RNA sequence: UUAAUUUAUUAAUGCACCUGCAUUAAAAAUUUCGGUUGGGGCG
C-alpha cells in the first residue's frame, strides 16, 4: 500500500497505488500428510518450493515470517507433530 | 426456470477454516469459552437432539418414515375442492347417471293441498327479511352471517307441519359430525372426507324411487369422457392415508341413517365462495359419501350390486339461489366402468329471489326500489318442502 | 462529443461580426466588390491568391 | 439492506401472490431506476413459461386444454389457465385462444413437416420452413424468455444442418438449436400498441412516476 | 466409406440448393481441405441469408477460404450477425473484400468503435455503413477519424447525409483535392456556426460520385489543364505540412 | 469548459478470469483565473 508518481518523475501530480502479488491456485502433494491441498499460491512460493526441493522442505526449514500464513505455519504444526510421535 | 431467488433460499455455510484439512492436530476453537470469538477457530458441532420430548416444541418425522407411508397415491375429497369440470367431473367418480330435475314422486307430495304451511307464500318472505334485513344490529349482514340463519329458519318453516304430520318427530339435525367413505375406480383409490354442517337424521330409511328395471336400465348408458382433464384434478394427493369407511357415528345409534345434507357457501367473497357449478360437485360426493357409509356398514366391504337400495338427498344454497339433490344409491362394484350405476336428480339455478334491497334507492327524491326482496319465486319453497317431505 | 486533432481553426467559424480572426477578414470583403469587374474570372483568381506563389530569380 | 425480496417461494401455485413493490429501489436503498414507484396494488401470478413442462411418472407427448384466459396485470399479455391432468398451470395465451381450445405438446422431429393449428407447442425442428413462432428457448432445457409481449411473432426463416435461425421483432437473426420447445401462432393483445391512454394519470395507476425538470443537450 | 462419404455430402446439399455439376464444380476447390471440413464450411455462409448462386462467386475467387477452422469460424459468424450484416447484406461484403472470415476480430472491433463512439454514429447507421462499404475495415484507424471530422468539421455535412451518400469509400488522396479547391472557387463554402453565407453547397453526386473519366466535363468544365497543377501543388502543400507541421 | 496538471479509479484491448506494465475514452479530482483602460458602441 504505497504511493507512486504519474510520469516517473517528481514535479508531477501524486497518486496512490496498491501493488497485489499474482494469485494461482495449484494443486500440490504432501508426502508426510498424504493428501492433496487446494491452496492459493503465488509465483515465487512455487519457486520458493523448487529451490527448496520439496514442499515438505519448505514448511520446515522457513520460520515464521518467511512463509507468514496462518495455514502454512499451522502446517508446520501439524506436519513436525506428525513427526513429533 | 426454478422459482425462489438466491438471496431468499437458505444461506451456504462459509468455507472451512483449513485447520481441519490437517489429519495431524485438534482445532483449537471457542467451544471453551460459551460465546463467539472471531479470532478462534470455527468448531464444528455433534447434530444436537432434544433428550426428552415436548409438546409446544415437537418435530415430526419426515414422509419417508411415518407409520403409514404406503406406496399408492390415494386421493381424497372434503369441503375445500372446487372441481374443474364440475358435474361431469363428479359423475365419473361416482359411477352415477345424470337426470335433470326432481323426480316426480318427490314433486307429487307438494301438490296436494293440504301439504302447504299457512301462508307459504308471506313466511318465507319474513324469513328473508328477517335474515338479510332484521338480524344484526349492522345496517347490512354479510354472507358469513345471513347464509347459516336462512336455511336454518326455513328449517323452522317446514318443521311446522309436524301437527299435519306426526311422522315429523323422527327426525333430528346434528350439526358437525364427520363421515368418510372409500372407493376404486379401474385401479386408483378415492376417499371422500365429508366435514360439513347441518345434517339432518332419520331413524327410517328413505323408500327407493328408481325401480329396478331402471336400475337394469343403466347398463346401456356409457359414462361420459374427457380428456385431457384427467378426473382426479383438484383433489388432496395425500400419500399418507387410513383407508377407512365412518358413518360418523358408533354402533348403537338412534337415527342411524341422513335424510337431507344441508351444505352452504358461508364465505363472504366471490373467490372465497363455491360456483353453482362447483357446488353441485360437493353435493354428489357428500351425498354419496353419506350413502356410501351404510353399504360400507350395512352389507360389508365387498363388491356388489345392492338388492335393497339406499337414497340419501341432500340440500344446496348460497344464501340466494338454492339447488336441490336426491341421491340413489345402488351398486358398490365401482371398479369396472361398464355395467349399472347409480342415479341422481338433480336441480340447477334455482334462485329464491332475484335481489333483496336491505337500503331504499334514491334517484331524483322518488324512490324505484323499495325495502325488501326484489323477484321472489315462491316456488323454490315448494320444492325445499318437497324434500323435507319425503319419505314420510 | 466530437473534437477535433489537427483542424481545429475550421470549426465554429462565426458570421458577420466575427470578433476573432484576423486573415479571413481580408477574404469576406473580397467577394462582393471583384464579383462585380471580373464577372465569371472570381473564381479563376482566389485559387491562385489563397494556394502558394510561384517565385522569380533577379541574377 | 433490509430488502429481503417478495421473490421467496419455491414452489408452484395457481394461486395469486402477493407482489411487494420496491419504487426503484435497490438492497442498499438507493435509487437505479428512475421513474417508478406508487401505482393500483397489484398480485403476482407465477406463470410457467416451460411449457413442455412433463408431468410425474409419466413422458413423451401429452396434451392440454384451457379454461379461462385471464388479464394479468403485471404483463403486457392476456393470461390463460391451462390444466393437463392433475396439475394446472399459468400460460401465456395466443390469439385465437379462447376457453376449451385444443393444444399439444411435443419432443419429435419428423421427417415431414407438421401443421400447427393455432396454439400448439412444439420444437422448432418440426416445424415449416417459414411458419409464425412465439415463445423460445435460446440454449435447449431453459424456458422461455424470449418474445412475449404482445402479438410479438418471428419466423423460421432457413433451417441449415441442424440450426434453425429465428428472426426477432427487432431484425436481429439469431442462432437457436433445433430441438427448443416453442409456440406456435401468434401471441395474445394483438391491439396493445394501439392503446391511447388518455389521462396522465393513467400511467401512474401502472405504476410509472414523472420524468424529472432539467433541460439536458 | 470414401466412395458413400460424397454421397451423404450431395445428398445434404442438395437439400441445400446446388445443382449435380456446381457440387462437382466445388470438388476442384477443396485443395488441401477434406469433406467433412467443407461441409461444416458452406452450410455455415448459407446459414447466415446466403444462396448457393453468390457462395461459388466468393470461392472460386478465393480458394484460400476453406482452410479456416470450425470453433473460430461459428465466433466470427456470430459477431457479424451482432452487427446485422447477415440475410444477403454479407454478399457486397463478401465479394469485394473476401478476406473477411480470415481478418482479425479487434480490428473490426476498433473500427466499429470509432464509429459508433468517436463518431458519434447509431447502430442502424453502421450497418448502413458496413453494408454499403465494406473498404472501411482494410483502412487504418487513425486515417478513418481524419475524414470523418474533415467531413463534419470543415465540409459541414451531418450523420444521416455521411451514411446514405456512401462517403466513407473515397479516399484522402481523392477528397482533398476536389473540395479545397471547390472551396477557393468561392462555388463551395463551409457551413457557419449556424449555416452558410450566401451560395448553395452543391451535392455530394456534383463533388465525389464521378469518376476520373467523368470528372474533367462534368464537375470541373472550366479549363481541363487547370486542375493538374492544383493536383501536384496540394501535393506539395501535403508534404511539407506534414513534415513540418 | 476546447484552462493547467493527472488516470490512481471504472470501461476496453495489447505483449477465460485474476494479476503486472502500456494505449484510447468515460467519469472525475486538484488548483488558479496577472497588471493597466472596463461599461466598449467591442483595440
Ligand atoms: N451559455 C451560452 N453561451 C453562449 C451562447 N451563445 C453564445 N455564447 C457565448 O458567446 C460566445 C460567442 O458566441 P457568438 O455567437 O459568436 C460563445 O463562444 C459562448 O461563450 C448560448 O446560447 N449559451
Ligand atoms: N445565451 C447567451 N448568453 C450570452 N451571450 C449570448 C447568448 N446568446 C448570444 N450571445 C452573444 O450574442 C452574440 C451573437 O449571437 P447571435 O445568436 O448570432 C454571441 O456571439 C454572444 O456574444
Ligand atoms: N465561455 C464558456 N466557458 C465555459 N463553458 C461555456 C462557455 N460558453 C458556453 N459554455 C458551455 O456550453 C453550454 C452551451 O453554450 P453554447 O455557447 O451553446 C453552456 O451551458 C455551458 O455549459
Ligand atoms: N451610456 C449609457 N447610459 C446608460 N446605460 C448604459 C449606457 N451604455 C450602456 N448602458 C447599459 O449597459 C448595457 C450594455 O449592454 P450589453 O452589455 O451589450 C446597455 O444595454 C444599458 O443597459
Ligand atoms: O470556453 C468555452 C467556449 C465555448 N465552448 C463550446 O462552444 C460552444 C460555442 O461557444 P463559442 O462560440 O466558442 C458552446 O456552446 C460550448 O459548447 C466551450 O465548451 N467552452
Ligand atoms: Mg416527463
Ligand atoms: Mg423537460
Ligand atoms: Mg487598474
Amino acid at each position: 500500500l504505497g504511493q507512486i508518481y504519474a510520469n516517473n518523475d517528481k514535479l508531477s501530480k501524486r497518486l496512490k497505488k496498491v501493488w497485489k502479488p499474482q494469485l494461482f491456485e495449484r494443486e500440490f502433494y504432501s508426502e508426510i500428510l498424504d493428501k492433496k491441498f487446494t491452496v492459493t499460491v503465488t509465483m515465487r512460493t512455487l519457486d520458493l518450493i523448487d529451490e527448496a526441493y520439496g514442499l515438505d522442505f519448505y514448511i520446515l526449514k522457513t520460520p515464521k515470517e518467511d512463509l507468514c500464513s496462518k495455514f502454512g505455519m499451522d502446517l508446520k504444526r501439524g506436519m513436525l507433530l506428525r513427526l513429533a510421535r | 426456470y426454478e422459482w425462489g431467488v438466491r438471496s431468499t433460499r437458505k444461506s451456504e455455510p462459509p468455507p472451512l477454516d483449513r485447520v481441519y484439512e490437517i489429519p495431524g492436530l485438534e482445532p483449537i476453537t471457542f467451544a471453551g469459552k460459551m460465546h463467539f470469538v472471531p479470532w478462534l477457530a470455527r468448531p464444528i458441532f455433534p447434530p444436537w437432539d432434544r433428550g426428552y420430548k415436548d409438546p409446544r416444541f415437537y418435530r415430526s418425522p419426515p414422509l419417508h418414515e411415518h407409520p403409514l407411508y404406503k406406496d399408492q397415491a390415494c386421493y381424497i375429497f372434503h369441503h375445500r375442492c372446487r372441481l374443474l369440470e364440475g358435474v361431469k367431473q363428479a359423475l365419473w367418480l361416482t359411477k352415477t347417471k345424470l337426470i335433470e330435475g326432481l323426480p316426480e314422486k318427490v314433486l307429487s307430495l307438494v301438490d296436494d293441498p293440504r301439504n302447504h304451511i299457512e301462508n307459504q307464500d308471506e313466511c318465507v318472505l319474513n324469513v328473508i327479511s328477517h335474515a338479510r334485513l332484521w338480524q344484526t344490529t349492522e345496517e347490512i349482514p354479510k354472507r358469513e352471517t345471513y347464509c347459516p340463519v336462512i336455511v336454518d329458519n326455513l328449517i323452522q318453516l317446514c318443521k311446522s307441519q309436524i301437527l299435519k304430520h306426526p311422522s315429523l318427530a323422527r327426525r333430528i339435525c346434528v350439526q358437525n359430525s364427520t363421515f368418510s367413505a372409500t372407493w376404486n375406480r379401474e385401479s386408483l383409490l378415492l376417499q371422500v372426507r365429508g366435514s360439513g354442517g347441518a345434517r339432518l337424521s332419520t331413524k327410517d330409511p328413505l323408500p327407493t324411487i328408481a325401480s329396478r328395471e331402471e336400475i337394469e336400465a343403466t347398463k346401456n348408458h356409457v359414462l361420459e369422457t374427457f380428456y385431457p382433464i384427467s378426473p382426479i384434478i383438484d383433489l388432496h394427493e395425500c400419500n399418507i392415508y387410513d383407508v377407512k369407511n365412518d358413518t360418523g357415528f358408533q354402533e348403537g345409534y338412534p337415527y342411524p341413517y341422513p335424510h337431507t345434507l344441508y351444505l352452504l357457501d358461508k364465505a363472504n367473497l366471490r373467490p372465497h365462495r363455491l360456483q353453482p357449478d362447483q357446488l353441485r360437485a360437493k353435493m354428489i360426493l357428500f351425498a354419496f359419501g353419506s350413502a356410501l357409509a351404510q353399504a360400507r356398514l350395512l352389507y360389508g366391504n365387498d363388491a356388489k350390486v345392492l338388492e335393497q337400495p339406499v337414497v340419501v338427498q341432500s340440500v344446496g344454497t348460497d344464501g340466494r339461489v338454492f339447488h336441490f339433490l336426491v341421491f340413489q344409491l345402488n351398486t358398490t362394484d365401482l371398479d369396472c366402468n361398464e355395467g349399472v350405476k347409480n342415479l341422481a336428480w338433480v336441480d340447477s339455478d334455482q334462485l329464491l329471489y332475484q335481489h333483496f334491497w336491505c337500503l331504499p334507492v334514491i334517484k331524483k327524491r322518488v324512490v324505484v326500489e323499495p325495502v325488501g326482496p326484489v323477484g321472489f319465486k315462491p316456488e323454490t319453497f315448494r320444492k325445499f318442502l318437497a324434500l323435507y317431505l319425503h319419505g314420510a | 462529443a466530437t473534437v477535433p486533432r489537427r483542424h481545429r481553426y475550421k470549426k465554429k467559424w462565426a458570421a458577420t461580426e466575427p470578433k476573432f480572426p484576423a486573415v479571413r477578414l481580408a477574404l469576406q470583403n473580397f467577394d462582393m466588390t471583384y464579383s462585380v469587374q471580373f464577372g465569371d474570372l472570381w473564381p479563376s483568381i482566389r485559387v491562385s491568391l489563397l494556394s502558394e506563389q510561384k517565385y522569380g530569380a533577379l541574377v | 439492506a433490509n430488502f429481503v425480496s417478495w421473490k421467496s417461494r419455491t414452489k408452484y401455485t395457481i394461486t395469486p401472490v402477493k407482489m411487494r413493490k420496491s419504487g426503484g429501489r435497490d438492497h442498499t436503498g438507493r435509487i437505479r431506476v428512475h421513474g417508478i414507484g406508487g401505482g393500483h396494488k397489484q398480485r403476482y401470478r407465477m406463470i410457467d413459461f416451460l411449457r413442455f413442462r412433463p408431468e410425474e411418472t409419466k413422458s413423451g407427448p401429452f396434451e392440454e386444454k384451457v379454461i379461462q384466459v385471464r388479464y394479468d396485470p403485471c404483463r403486457s399479455a392476456d393470461i390463460a389457465l391451462v390444466a393437463g391432468g392433475s396439475r394446472k398451470r399459468w400460460i401465456i395465451a395466443t390469439e385465437n385462444m379462447q376457453a376449451g381450445d385444443t393444444i399439444l405438446n411435443s419432443n419429435h422431429i419428423g421427417r415431414m413437416a407438421v401443421a400447427a393449428r393455432e396454439g400448439d407447442a412444439h420444437p422448432l425442428g418440426a416445424l415449416p420452413v417459414g411458419t409464425l413462432i412465439n415463445n423460445v428457448e435460446s440454449e435447449p432445457g431453459r424456458g422461455a424468455q424470449y418474445i412475449r409481449a404482445a402479438g410479438t411473432c418471428g419466423v423460421l426463416l432457413r433451417k441449415v444442418n441442424g440450426t434453425a435461425i429465428i428472426q426477432l421483432p427487432s431484425k436481429r437473426q439469431m442462432q437457436v438449436l433445433e430441438t427448443c420447445v416453442a409456440t406456435v401462432g401468434r401471441v395474445s393483445n394483438v391491439d396493445h400498441n394501439k392503446r391511447v391512454i388518455g389521462k396522465a394519470g393513467r400511467n401512474r395507476w401502472l405504476g410509472k412516476r414523472p420524468n424529472s425538470g432539467r433541460w439536458h443537450r | 466409406q470414401g466412395s458413400l462419404e460424397l454421397e451423404r455430402v450431395m445428398s445434404s446439399l442438395l437439400d441445400m440448393g446446388f445443382s449435380n455439376a456446381h457440387i462437382n464444380e466445388l470438388l476442384s476447390v477443396r485443395r488441401g481441405a477434406s469433406l467433412q471440413q467443407l461441409l461444416d464450411i458452406i452450410s455455415e455462409f448459407i446459414l447466415l441469408g446466403l444462396n448457393p448462386e453468390p457462395v461459388c462467386v466468393v470461392l472460386k475467387k478465393s480458394p484460400q477460404l476453406l482452410k479456416l477452422p470450425i470453433m473460430q469460424m461459428r465466433k466470427r459468424s456470430s459477431y457479424l450477425q451482432k452487427l446485422g450484416l447477415g440475410e444477403g447484406k454479407l454478399k457486397r461484403v463478401l465479394y469485394c473484400c473476401p478476406e473477411i472470415f480470415t481478418m482479425r476480430q479487434q480490428d473490426i472491433n476498433d473500427t466499429v468503435r470509432l464509429l459508433k463512439e468517436k463518431c458519434l454514429f447509431t447502430v442502424q447507421q453502421v450497418t448502413k455503413i458496413l453494408h454499403s462499404c465494406p473498404s472501411v475495415l482494410r483502412e487504418d484507424l487513425g486515417q478513418l477519424e481524419y475524414k470523418f471530422q474533415y467531413a463534419y468539421f470543415r465540409m459541414g455535412i451531418k450523420h444521416p447525409d455521411i451514411v446514405k451518400s456512401e462517403y466513407l469509400q473515397y479516399s484522402l488522396t481523392k477528397i482533398k483535392q476536389r473540395h479545397i479547391y471547390l472551396e477557393r472557387l468561392g462555388r463551395y463554402q463551409t457551413p457557419d456556426k449556424k449555416g452558410q453565407t450566401q451560395i448553395p453547397n452543391p451535392l455530394l453526386k456534383d463533388i465525389l460520385r464521378v469518376s476520373e473519366a467523368e470528372f474533367l466535363a462534368r464537375t470541373a468544365c472550366t479549363s481541363v489543364e487547370e486542375f493538374q497543377v492544383f493536383k501536384k501543388l496540394l501535393a506539395r502543400e501535403e508534404e511539407e505540412s506534414e513534415s513540418s507541421t
